[PDB]
């Protein structure tokens, strides 16, 4: 029923104190409304467990994310939308995992550079709400690192035991990523395979065929020639669990420097990306590499101080301007961005989240999106780049290894009284493992020269 | 002789399908227009799909040629 | 609704295409097997590359569209 | 004007000097006529020279061909016609070099395996002849071993002394093969884009552009993903040279075998294969893998013969049929040939040889071949394996990385007054740098799955 932990370290240096003091007593939205005292005494319990990710894999990220930001690599980003600790399990985890590897092979393939791979996993626990009161009349659900996804109201209570269980679970998935990586599942003639399967079953098959065969004749080649990295991440967004998972190590310049060690890289939400709040603060005293998300009320002057913010040293990679514009917007709206910011000088990555500006509640009453929005969105992305001469530097997609009902078209035509079939997630609609692979395969010829 | 009269009709029908080729892909354009400026997408997969379906009857290459109209239509993707 | 009106006359140039592809791949097929009874080799280089040519008003994926014709004509090579 | 030599070793085993004597005791066909005493004083001076070539790649090339005969790599084998003493330079040993390396990454992504380079090279320097006077009414012209190319009588008397000019001249251009092999034409990039520059200048050029593209995205590929040895052969012909190059070494049992150090690989060609002759004897007692030339009056039978004296401890590799029946008639003629040897459980590596079945004289006095007919042989090659489950194992082609005009066809369609721009060839007509590498992308198409 419940495990039991007592409570009965070294000081910072003084400059990381105080700056790291100041970014968290400026406001902070989206909190858990969870008691203090409640909240110091875990916070004491995660200062000295075992951290998720260590400072020498995070410096190795930044330097692969630099190669990104100069042209030479792509980034594909995904997960879950929601993890939730019902479903952290090995067979939800390697289908992920599985899922990821297999659109990075299609996608190196197509970009022709490497493809680093950043799985949304072992955090992504918390999520920002517009609304406190949900439409059932509950207080709303707001990830498993706060409250119930169960609708009632004993469930829904902030409850801050949740960041520990939070850690265990990020723990333990990680730490089996960790194993899958460098198992067979690694091996990139087994990972394609997989594809050759999605191909012969699938009813869009014949749309992949020829690409899928071209890529196994590469590997094929390889292989007559004589011839796995997966990164976690999450929204950096409820502050008690970042700032108990901070650790002290020397950085990039040889000086002791913060880093974040509940993930690899983390980014800001667009309700939580406040230019002078506790967010955006906190990802200034940290190391990791950081992202903010772009939405259609972005200015090409706002941007700008973003990247002055937190690039403030001209280091290639430690930013990522997350755009998420809608299909219909990012044409139109993302090109000033691009122009204003490359002319400052700064090498940000460019990365396109197709899922989160086409969102649309069906007549059955299931939120969900369509693959023709998210395909055109990303799309437009490329177009944009084409046309100012920048790198399209990568996509940040939200997906799942299973055969989930949960966006509308694809290759299997899902419909709007199909959604109910499984509509298993516990925020956003995910792309299926059948949707994800066509859209990596979509994405590549979009990267072909 | 046989065969100069047989490549004489290839002949033919090369410049039959050429034309029937060039046709395709400017009908294909002003419906990729029109979508467009009314605020829709550029492409659309199911259509794709049933494009790609009924050339089916060639055999394998079959999915290869309509793809292959596809592009002269809407073009290639992420240009 | 000026879509479906040009979607339902796409159909029609499918249609009309799918059907002289499949003309071309039969008298492509009879054309080979004269001059094989006849002592003669199964391609001739000179033509295909004629035949190439010929649909380069198309653009780079015109010798494609050739390409693909040739093969539905006198098959993949050395099968 | 001339060199001077003085001429003023330890035993074979019995049993090896025994069976040498009687393998060169049996009659020979196309043999040089200048005295036995000067042969003799130009063999001991070449039985103490430094060897073309080693034991131990001898042995290695053994293993390669090997895997060719189980059907997990393919053999290319090319070069001149006839090298001559007048050629051997830089450029021109390059220019070869160079096109087998181009010609060989095409095949190789083709056919999916591990192809093995064999030049005719470093020895190519005889050949036979079935009339000994030609139409000037000049003795025949037998290679720089033997006698001048020049139309003169006194250029075309046997000379003992051309057997060392043509060791100096086999080690001078071994050596550069071996230097050019370890240099950045090693390089599979750099390769490759030769081939994309023939594709970009080349006639023909869009015939080939999509199969270019993606070898080029394969080698990208490789590199995204974080990611050379020419053999030499010639025919066996003057016993007189194979026989002062022999040296004594233990072989693949460990027991002292002779090895032939004039090359790493050598045929016998159909005027000199007679089944108790002094070449198919000689082949016998060396350790080199060896081929035979099978032409349109072979049958099944005397093909099994040829395996069992050549091949009798069943070694996968060691024996290579060399198949030059013409295109009109290869379809009808080798499946017989290829039935009874498969039925034997030995397994040789089949090999096409498309030009020597394919040759005719020109209206304006040239002897040529047409494209058409050297690629419907190799055709009909791949089509008979096909239908009995086969392996086609390799192709045999006399090549040049010179523009020459004289084969007719190909992208630059060379006509029959074409062929005096520059027909340089010492004997047969070779493809020339274009048409060699068309040959190649043909044949990449036919070993597609
Ligand atoms: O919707 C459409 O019909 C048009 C034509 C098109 C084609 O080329 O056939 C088919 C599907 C769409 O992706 C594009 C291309 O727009
Ligand atoms: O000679 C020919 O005309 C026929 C027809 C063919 C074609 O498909 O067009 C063209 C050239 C040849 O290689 C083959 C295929 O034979
Ligand atoms: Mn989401
Ligand atoms: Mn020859």
């Amino acid at each position: 029923w419940t495990v039991d932990i007592p409570i009965d370290l070294p000081p910072l240096p003084t400059d990381l104190r105080t700056r790291l003091d100041a970014a968290l007593a400026k406001p902070a939205a989206q909190q858990p409304t969870w008691p203090a005292d409640q909240a110091l005494a875990m916070r004491t319990v995660l200062e000295s467990v075992p951290p998720v990710t260590v400072p020498s894999e995070i410096v190795r990220l930044q330097e692969q994310l630099a190669q990104v930001a100069k042209g030479e690599a792509f980034l594909l980003q995904g997960g879950d939308c929601a993890e939730t600790f019902m479903d952290n399990t090995e067979p939800h985890i390697r289908g992920n995992v599985r899922a990821l590897l297999q659109m990075a092979v299609v996608l190196t393939y197509g970009a022709s550079m490497p493809v680093v791979k950043v799985a949304r996993i072992a955090g992504q626990y918390a999520k920002p709400r517009s609304a406190d009161i949900d439409a059932l009349g509950l207080r709303s659900y707001r990830g498993d690192m706060i409250n119930g996804f169960a609708p009632d109201a004993a469930a829904r209570e902030h409850d801050p035991s949740r960041l520990v269980r939070a850690y265990a679970n990020a723990s333990a998935a990680m730490n089996l990523v960790r194993a899958l990586t460098s198992s067979g599942l690694a091996s990139l003639h087994l990972v394609h395979d997989w594809n050759r399967e999605f191909v012969r079953t699938s009813p869009a098959g014949a749309r992949y065929e020829a690409l899928a065969t071209e890529i196994d004749r590469g590997l094929r080649f390889m292989s007559a020639c004589g011839v796995a990295e997966i990164y976690a991440s999450h929204e950096a967004l409820v502050l008690d669990y970042e700032r108990a998972m901070l650790r002290l190590s020397d950085g990039d310049d040889g000086e002791p420097q913060l880093f974040d060690l509940s993930a690899h890289t983390v980014w800001i939400g667009e309700r939580t990306r406040q230019i002078d709040g506790a967010h955006i603060a906190f990802a200034q005293v940290i190391a990791n590499p950081v992202g903010v998300k772009l939405g259609p009320n972005m200015t090409p002057e706002l941007a700008v101080e973003y990247v002055e913010r937190l690039d403030p040293h001209n280091k290639p990679g430690r930013l990522t301007l997350v755009s998420r514009m809608g299909n219909h917007k990012v044409r139109d709206l993302l090109p000033p961005i691009v122009e204003k910011v490359q002319a400052t000088g700064h090498q940000v990555i460019w990365q396109c989240d197709p899922m989160h500006g086409n969102t649309h509640e069906s007549s059955t009453g299931f939120k969900t999106r369509h693959f023709d929005r998210i395909v055109d969105e990303v799309q437009g992305f490329f177009e944009v780049h084409r046309a100012l001469g920048t790198h399209p530097g990568g996509i940040h997609v939200e997906i799942t290894g299973e055969n989930v009902t949960e966006c509308l078209g694809g290759a299997q035509d899902i419909s709007e009284t199909d959604l109910a079939g499984r509509y298993e997630t516990a925020c956003d609609p995910r792309l299926n493992t059948q949707q994800s692979l066509e859209l990596a395969f979509l994405v590549a010829e979009m990267l072909r020269d | 002789p046989e065969i100069d009269t047989l490549r004489e009709e290839i002949d033919r029908l090369d410049a039959e399908i050429l034309a029937l080729v060039k046709r395709r892909a400017e009908v294909s354009k002003a419906i990729g227009k029109a979508r467009m400026a009314s605020g829709g997408t550029r492409l659309v997969h199911s259509r794709e799909m049933k494009v790609i379906e009924r050339y089916s009857e060639l055999g394998p290459d079959g999915k290869d040629l309509a793809i292959l109209l596809l592009r002269l239509g809407r073009g290639r993707l992420g240009h």
